[PDB]
């Protein structure tokens, strides 16, 4: 079946140990492409808000109302930093801890495979070996056991249906039954035989049960390391996505807000009366000779 | 272009190849939606395979 | 130069065509900022979809699976929210700007808008008298002043061929005569030159208080655009601003509770179970020969 226990089986075992080391190099890339996407955001704000301060400051809008308009411009570009941050960390910080315990955690050979696959491999073989031996020992040992089973039984009934009839000449037959008795015989030199082996296999289970446990349990120890790096990993990455995990955030709104609050109608007003309304001066008539 | 196993992979189906770690292949073409590439080791079994499974 | 300066009020009834064009850069501005929003949500979420996809068919399992795919959660909320940012630019902020700019200023057939037509109208009857009365005051500058040059060469005449022979006594006596109503010239020009002169000033007051209302309604038309700007601006700035958005601080609540819950002790437990030494085993007995 597929129990761990049947020969081989122990495969799903080695095989998740050549997973682990995929699954860094799927993390390490999956954080990599949402690195270039927070990039990708920060540099569209950026572009705007250096186009619309161009835009803007190139008249005709004037007075406090530009200064309101424009600190936006400045919001733009403030959350600008704060997601090149979260790109920040996420190359540097998060990925570079990745890559530094993947190479620790897994030494390469030059064939190809890993030095921790393959010690596993090595583990498991040894320990399974004597057991495989005496389960091809078992397997034969019943096929002869049944074989003489199947054989007897046809010399048996090459006999009641047989002898009765025609040739019960003793001068030929008598050394009939005796096929049936060689076959008696044979089956009880093959039965003794199988059940020898099934007594071995008796007292080489625990042996056999413990030695594969052993491994398994270094095999646990492996992959605990590794979810137990993961999930601090993890954690990390949440930190750093999180723009709210600090208030740098909060402030630029509130910075916002205040730009916009300050911005008044009647300043704009009385300074145009000024530079552009009555509030200009004028030099009125006067009386002029040579 | 040149491609070098990581790990090793059963073949789950016909179409689908089968190395050891350490093997190398020829790729064939470049991946699909999901993560496949058709390639082709030495004298001379071709099949998809998963591209993860693959370094430089 | 001068505002008060027949004509130079060109530049308060412009202001009212600014205030238009203005306006629609608003909208732009916030047309292509919701862009930039909705670029972002959409690469979130086709990360979402792709690792999503990969994780789940993929080698990991039970609950370290769980809380990486949490990540992928978090960039479907994130997306869903800077949508909701880009529909509310367009659909409530751009609209509003839009729905006010109707009203406000409307087209012509004759060309150019109504509003601007009737500031420049106001102004220029309101500046019909004084523009008549400087021509006036021109006029009159203009006459006095040929009358003094006229009454230079009118002396430089009188005295200038005098004890000189070709001229004579009868004839001297007429550049005299000449001299002589030239002086009364620049009299009788000055003193209308002078009258004018008070009329413009004892009316110049009314001329201000004329042109000072069409300002003054001028100066209230701009205000009520610029306290209307003012309120468009924090309603941009509250469809902006995620930080103290609620959903936002959920997202990663969630998202921490679930890499947390995270459990090495259960994964291990699970694999030993179904993969390892705990599965069920059939262990070899005699086996009896049939049929």
């Amino acid at each position: 079946t597929d129990s761990f226990w049947e020969v081989g089986n122990y495969k799903r075992t080695v095989k998740r140990i050549d997973d682990g080391h995929r699954l860094c190099n799927d993390l390490m890339s999956c954080v990599q492409e949402r690195a270039k996407i927070e990039k990708a955001y920060a540099q569209q704000l950026t572009d705007w808000a250096k186009r619309w301060r161009q835009l803007i400051e190139k008249g005709p809008q004037y007075g406090s109302l530009e200064r309101a308009w424009g600190a936006m411009m400045t919001e733009a570009d403030k959350v600008s930093e704060l997601h090149q941050e979260v790109k920040n960390s996420l190359l540097n910080e998060d990925l570079e801890k990745v890559k530094n315990w993947q190479k620790d955690a897994y030494h390469k050979q030059i064939m190809g495979g890993f030095k921790e696959t393959k010690e596993a491999e090595d583990g498991f073989r040894k320990a399974q070996k004597p057991w495989a031996k005496k389960m091809k020992e078992l397997e034969a040992a019943k096929k002869a056991y049944h074989l003489a089973c199947k054989e007897e039984r046809l010399a048996m009934t090459r006999e009641m249906n047989s002898k009765t009839e025609q040739s019960v000449t003793p001068e030929q037959q008598k050394k009939l039954v005796d096929k049936v008795d060689k076959c008696r015989q044979d089956v009880q030199k093959t039965q003794e035989k199988y059940e020898k082996v099934l007594e071995d296999v008796g007292k080489t289970t625990p042996q056999y049960m413990e030695g594969m446990e052993q491994v398994f349990e270094q095999c646990q120890q492996f992959e605990e390391k590794r979810l137990v790096f993961l999930k601090e990993v993890l954690l990390d990455i949440k930190r750093h996505l999180n723009l709210a995990e600090n208030s740098s955030y909060m402030h630029v709104y509130r910075e916002l807000e205040q730009a916009i609050r300050g911005a008044d109608a009647q300043e704009d007003l009385r300074w145009f009366r000024s530079t552009s309304g009555p509030g200009m001066p004028m030099n009125w008539p006067q009386f002029e000779e040579w | 272009v040149r491609v070098r196993a990581l790990y090793d992979y059963d073949g789950q189906e016909q179409d689908e190849l089968s190395f050891k770690a350490g093997d190398e292949l020829t790729k064939l073409g470049e991946e699909d939606e999901q993560g496949w590439c058709r390639g082709r080791l030495d004298s001379g079994q071709l099949g998809l395979y998963p591209a993860n499974y693959v370094e430089a």
